[PDB]
């Protein structure tokens, strides 16, 4: 899927 | 005047000093090698206030560390805990970012467009 803010 | 300029798609070196703060963007992809995008940059974060990067900015490395290959979790790891300065290798790589962002293409100069 996905998205991760850093 | 600057939107029908080529956006270059050379590789930039860009450091982002946020100390123990977020760098202030999003990554999408890392599937079987697909690489690592900047999806979302946040308004007023480090990443922001650098301005040297896109959404669409393939992450090539950081501090040194090849990410073209990384998986999702392990290339957030990497960001996550690459300390206070961080070195970030970034490509603008548009057509392979716009297929993961609905209804987005890519125009003549590069940019990326939603409809």
């Amino acid at each position: 899927k996905k998205e991760t803010p850093v | 005047f600057l939107g029908e300029e080529d956006i270059p798609r050379e590789p930039r070196r860009i450091v982002i000093h946020r100390g123990s703060t977020g760098l202030g963007f999003n990554i999408v992809g890392g599937e079987d090698g697909e690489g690592i995008f900047i999806s979302f940059i946040l308004a007023g974060g480090p990443a922001d206030l650098s301005g040297e990067l896109r959404k669409g900015d393939q992450i090539l490395s950081v501090n040194g560390v090849d990410l073209r290959n990384a998986s999702h979790e392990q290339a957030a790891i990497a960001l996550k805990n690459a300390g206070q300065t961080v070195t970030i290798i970034a490509q603008y790589k548009p057509e392979e970012y716009s297929r993961f962002e609905a209804n987005s293409r890519v125009d003549s100069s590069g940019r990326i467009v939603t409809d």
